[PDB]
């Protein structure tokens, strides 16, 4: 999944956890590692909800 | 840990990795059946990994133990991160040895200027991502409350302190949360939050463990 330059990505949390979350970025789900509470914990759950 | 160095295998024997299929937070072993971490690290399905150095290679000193209880502070506030502390009970007791050892709780709070040791398997880059195999370490001073509030006005409670650097380049980072800040042989802090990592004028913020001695004791006694 390639996110174009300028796209609005998820807001980085201030906490210092490294959760793995999958977020829909336009056409496809991309993995985000950090203090993220949004998106989905399972890639397939993101994918069936992407686009949105 | 950004701007730090290699601790050396099992030299931080109270350091644990919290794993849920991957490393997501650290913690600190405080007795054979209890770990201290951050409340914001709470999730289902936690395995505690003690005795780790390289978290991606079995080196033989690991103990893998499920978290049987994961107990956030009841007054943890997920918006302000006040009371950012959690206790994890181990399903079976750790076998304490030279590589897996508890860290003493504080009897009193630490003072500004004290150099502490902060450790973890978090990101080593302040922009982009590089997660280490082996445990990383940073020596960092406790900053004054007024300096902490200058950096983070309106955001610092009595249960938080700042430690690190104001000029950038040295900090804890994502993946270090929940892990130790040890000062003078005592667990004084828990890696909690900051404005990014290793940014100018934005030191790391840590849960102030000395305020929670009674809660920790009572929680352990009652669970
Ligand atoms: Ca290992
Ligand atoms: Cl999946």
């Amino acid at each position: 999944c390639t996110v174009p330059i300028g796209w609005s990505e998820p807001v980085k949390g201030l906490c210092k956890a490294r959760f793995t979350r999958y977020y829909c970025m336009g056409n496809c789900c991309k993995v985000y590692e950090g203090c993220y509470t949004g998106g989905y914990s399972r890639m397939g759950e993101c994918a069936r909800n992407c686009p949105a | 840990i950004v701007g730090g160095y290699t601790c050396g295998a099992n030299t931080v024997p109270y350091q644990v990795s919290l794993n849920s299929g991957y490393h997501f937070c650290g913690g600190s072993l405080i007795n054979s059946q209890w770990v201290v971490s951050a409340a914001h690290c709470y999730k289902s399905g936690i395995q505690v990994r003690l005795g780790e150095d390289n978290i991606n290679v079995v080196e033989g000193n690991e103990q893998f133990i499920s978290a049987s209880k994961s107990i956030v502070h009841p007054s943890y506030n997920s918006n302000t991160l006040n009371n950012d502390i959690m206790l994890i009970k181990l399903k079976s007791a750790a076998s304490l040895n030279s590589r897996v050892a508890s860290i003493s709780l504080p009897t009193s709070c630490a003072s500004a200027g004290t150099q502490c040791l902060i450790s973890g398997w978090g990101n080593t880059k302040s922009s982009g991502t590089s997660y280490p195999d082996v445990l990383k370490c940073l020596k960092a001073p406790i900053l004054s409350d007024s300096s902490c509030k200058s950096a983070y006005p309106g955001q610092i409670t009595s249960n938080m302190f700042c430690a690190g650097y104001l000029e950038g380049g040295k900090d804890s980072c994502q993946g270090d949360s929940g892990g130790p800040v040890v000062c003078s042989g005592k667990l004084q802090g828990i890696v909690s939050w900051g404005s990014g990592c290793a940014q100018k004028n934005k030191p790391g913020v840590y849960t102030k463990v000395c305020n929670y001695v009674s809660w920790i004791k009572q929680t352990i006694a009652s669970n």
